[PDB]
RNA sequence: CGAUAGAAGAAGCUGUUGGAAAGCAGCGCGCAAAAGGGUGAUAGCCCCGUAUUUGAAAUUGUUUUCAUACCUAGCGAGAUCCCUGAGUAGCUCGGAAAACGUUAUUUUGAGUGAAUCUGCCCAGACCAUUGGGUAAGCCUAAAUACUAAUUAGUGACCGAUAGCGAAACAGUACCGUGAGGGAAAGGUGAAAAGAACCCAGAGAUGGGAGUGAAAUAGAUUCUGAAACCAUAUGCCUACAACGUGUCAGAGCACAUUAAUGUGUGAUGGCGUGCGUUUUGAAGUAUGAGCCGGCGAGUUAUGAUAGCAAGCGUUAGUUAACCA
RNA sequence: UUGUGGUAGACGAGCGUUGUAUUGGAGUUGAAGUCAAAGCGUGAGCAUUGGUGGAUCCAAUACAAGUGAGAAUGCCGGCA
């Protein structure tokens, strides 16, 4: 099996196996968003429950 | 390891012929509608079971009450009459008292007809 | 233990050897044992089993029918699975592996307990050379001192550690018994003995090789 | 055990085998498991992995994270840690006592480095590329020593 | 040292069932031979062989020794002179090779085009420092890839629908103008001793006789299943509405894996098949004429999880390869 | 004591076929096959006897699978 290319360069793992990840709605169109949202968008945050199944096999 | 089927197929296959053994023509040469004959004889069988519970109670129903209209009682009041006396007796033996032993059944008849309940 | 020698006669030395408390276990593990007899029948496979596929068989890869308007069912080759020309779908394939691996630890283990229950028991005697070569290479000898150690029904395994040649000359129109050098004994061999017979030395290099 | 007797220790050779053709009797018959006529009843199989029916998955939703450091690689550190370097049994700990150790192979040439903070009772001698402060602090707490190798 | 024919090569009788002994039993014997095949059943000692020791006139393979051609040889000094692969390396315009979808490196269809050890190329655009290497000339064993064929052998491979399409005279019969497509079919008995002769018949053939242990082993030739077609003991059936059965039930006829037995079923109650796919099928939806054989969750390489075992806190475990 | 209708489906426990490895056993005084019968099991299934048949087969514990046929307008052969 090979790990997908595009499933790496977008999901880094961690120590307890949580797989990290950036969000999105942060490349453009910033005027369209509020400061508060644009500094709570910053912060990187991990897949959930109902993808971490499809994540694992992908990594 | 080529496994060949042989004396597998034919030993349960012969198990249900021999089971629809007694039917008519097909139904007990070709394996297949004697699988399904066998079958639905089971079931059959099954449903027969339950209503023959139920059938020979009617019967037994029935004679009884042929019994005592013969005497002028009722099979509703001679049921009653059972109940209030204590006493405890099968309609089927009830019954075949009244078809063997006619003396004792009429016995029986005397006693719920006009004796203090209890 | 009291492993007693065992001279050509067929008697019994009159002085035991003591063994050092090292080549008994008290503990033992049989399911160890179980994998590296499982390991030692495995690898014994040849696996030259082969089958045509249904590309491989030879056959016309043309329909021979037409798909519709005729009464027949669809078909599209004549050497399909459930055709009687013959495509094996799966069958046999001389690429299987058949081979099993088992850890160095747990042989080591496995030879650990069965050395520990086939030794100090019965037929677990000890020999040596003078016998090993008092068999002249003849071996109607052997037979007699096989009648002689009523040992005949046992499948008797001589461990040797020198590759004597008058014992192998002998010992080899012998179905029954065989001779074997320490390094090519194994848990099965040991084990299907019902008997064997132990060089000296051959046992002071068992004590050397558990560690 | 014998060869004409041998066994397995219970539950750990034989496991209920799910045969996907043999019958209704052991639940996994006819259909085999698949379900019914959709396209994981199929030969084909389950589709790919990470598909959602057309809907744009979910890594294609997420930006790509960077590399800095296009085209190289992280230069591999051999550490010692000071939490478990008590239990080993060794004093003047340079290169060549970890070779005969063979927590090193003696083939690398990686730079060594000391890490820890736990407190250690018996002195040791390092001779290590580079230590914390902090990590040195502890070691030289007790009545040990430190050597930075250039 | 082998290859292409070969020579020698040990060890058993008696009795019993049996057509026949080699089986079985008693008493023995040989083995560097207990691999195998045949011999009237299942033989270490009946035969051929096998282990082992050997042998080539002639052709041919490998290796070694001797001689003999051919090639093959070091370290300094001075001179400051000469030579070191040109339409070549670069560069431009279109492509490509490398993991790369063209880009440092390699290559080229068109054009242009250098320098000469203080020289030229390279170290992912490029420049400088440092370092590495000597393009535009050629040849190169070994480890590596494969088996149509020859010899020996093996198989938790197949055993006439299987195994090569082809166990038989198979790429045949046959189909097509042609390329091309492409079958089925094995077994008497130890030994033909293959049935002389008689009877019926025109004859094949059949019934006896004869051979044979067996002829219901007879050339239709090992065993002979079901569907299918006929014959017969016993029971029932010509006023009867039937998914054909089931539960009760007389009478009739027998006697068993001895069991409140078996075969048939006048009559009474109840009763619209099996798979598929559907909200829903007795179905005026679908699939099967019947019987028998074949016919669909595997293998290789990895990941996760459950269970179990080995080894354990500077642990655990090897891959290729060698024996 | 509480329970035991059941499709898709999940889980657990077993039967049967062929072969291999260890043990033991039967067989021309008749093995497999094959037919019949008024047997034994909760189920896959398993025996006993007799006829035919003429040489291999069975039991236990493990292991490996071309391992289980009623349907595919399924293939082949035979017969309605
Ligand atoms: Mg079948
Ligand atoms: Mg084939
Ligand atoms: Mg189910
Ligand atoms: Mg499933
Ligand atoms: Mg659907
Ligand atoms: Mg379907
Ligand atoms: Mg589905
Ligand atoms: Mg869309
Ligand atoms: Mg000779
Ligand atoms: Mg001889
Ligand atoms: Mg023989
Ligand atoms: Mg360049
Ligand atoms: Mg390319
Ligand atoms: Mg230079
Ligand atoms: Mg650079
Ligand atoms: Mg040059
Ligand atoms: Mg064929
Ligand atoms: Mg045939
Ligand atoms: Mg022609
Ligand atoms: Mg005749
Ligand atoms: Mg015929
Ligand atoms: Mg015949
Ligand atoms: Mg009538
Ligand atoms: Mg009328
Ligand atoms: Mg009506
Ligand atoms: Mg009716
Ligand atoms: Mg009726
Ligand atoms: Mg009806
Ligand atoms: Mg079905
Ligand atoms: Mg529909
Ligand atoms: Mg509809
Ligand atoms: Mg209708
Ligand atoms: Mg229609
Ligand atoms: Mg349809
Ligand atoms: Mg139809
Ligand atoms: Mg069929
Ligand atoms: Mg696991
Ligand atoms: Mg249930
Ligand atoms: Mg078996
Ligand atoms: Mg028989
Ligand atoms: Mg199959």
């Amino acid at each position: 099996m090979k790990v997908k290319s595009a499933a790496k360069k977008r999901f880094k793992l961690t120590k307890s196996g949580q797989i990290k990840r950036k969000h999105a709605y942060t490349s453009h169109l910033a005027p369209h968003k509020t400061t508060k949202q644009k500094r709570h968008l910053r912060k990187q945050g991990t897949v959930s429950a109902s993808d971490f199944k499809r994540i694992g096999n992908l990594i | 390891m080529r496994i060949k089927g042989g004396k597998q197929t034919r030993v349960r296959r012969k198990k249900w012929l021999k089971q629809a053994s007694g039917s008519f023509g097909t139904r007990h040469a070709s394996y297949k509608v004697a699988k399904q004959t066998v079958i639905q004889a089971a079931k059959y069988a099954y449903r027969d079971r339950r209503n023959k519970k139920r059938d020979f109670r009617s019967l037994w129903i029935l004679r009884l009450n042929a019994a005592l209209r013969e005497q002028g009682m009722t099979y509703s009041v001679f049921i009653n009459l059972l109940k209030k006396h204590n006493i405890e007796i099968n309609r089927k033996v009830l019954s075949e008292l009244a078809i063997k032993e006619p003396s004792k059944f009429n016995l029986i008849v005397q006693k719920v007809k006009s004796e203090q309940p209890k | 233990a009291k492993l007693k020698l065992i001279k050509i006669d067929g008697s019994f030395e009159t002085e035991p050897v003591k063994l050092s408390p090292g080549l008994i276990a008290k503990e033992l593990k049989q399911q160890p044992v179980f994998d590296a007899v499982l390991v030692e029948q495995a690898s014994w496979r040849q696996g030259t089993h082969s089958i045509l596929t249904k590309g491989e068989v030879r056959g016309g890869g043309k329909k021979p029918y037409k798909q519709k308007h005729t009464g027949k069912a669809r078909q599209g080759s004549t050497r399909n699975p459930h055709f009687v020309g013959g495509g094996i779908v799966f069958g046999p394939k001389p690429n299987r592996n058949y081979s099993l691996k088992l850890n160095k630890k747990a042989h080591t283990a496995a030879l650990h307990t069965v050395w520990s229950e086939k030794l100090a028991s019965d037929n677990t005697h000890l020999v040596d050379q003078n016998l090993f070569n008092k068999t002249e290479g003849k071996t109607k000898v052997m037979m007699q001192f096989l009648k002689s150690a009523k040992l005949l029904d046992k499948n008797v395994l001589f461990v040797v550690n020198t590759l004597n040649t008058n014992l192998e000359q002998s010992t080899s129109n012998i179905k029954n018994v065989q001779v074997k050098h320490l390094d090519k004994v194994s848990v099965r061999d040991l084990m299907l003995a019902n008997a064997l017979l132990v060089e000296k030395e051959v046992l002071k290099a068992l004590e050397g090789k558990f560690k | 055990m014998e060869l004409n007797q041998l066994k397995s220790v219970p539950k750990a050779r034989n496991h209920k085998t799910k045969t996907l053709g043999r019958g209704h009797g052991s639940g996994l018959g006819k259909t085999s498991g698949r379900g019914q006529k959709g396209q994981k009843a199929r030969k084909s199989g389950l589709t790919r992995p990470g598909f959602e029916g057309g809907q744009t998955p979910l890594y294609r939703r997420l930006p790509k994270f960077g590399n800095a450091r296009k085209g190289f690689l992280k230069q591999e550190w051999v550490v010692l840690n000071l939490n478990k370097i008590a239990k080993l049994k060794l004093d003047k700990i340079n290169r060549a006592s970890l070779i005969e150790k063979q927590v090193i192979s003696a083939k690398s040439q990686l730079p060594i480095k000391l890490i820890g903070h736990t407190k250690l009772e018996k002195p040791l001698h390092f001779e290590v590329h580079k230590v914390s402060k902090q990590a040195l602090k502890a070691v030289e707490n007790a009545n040990g020593s430190v050597k930075l190798l250039e």
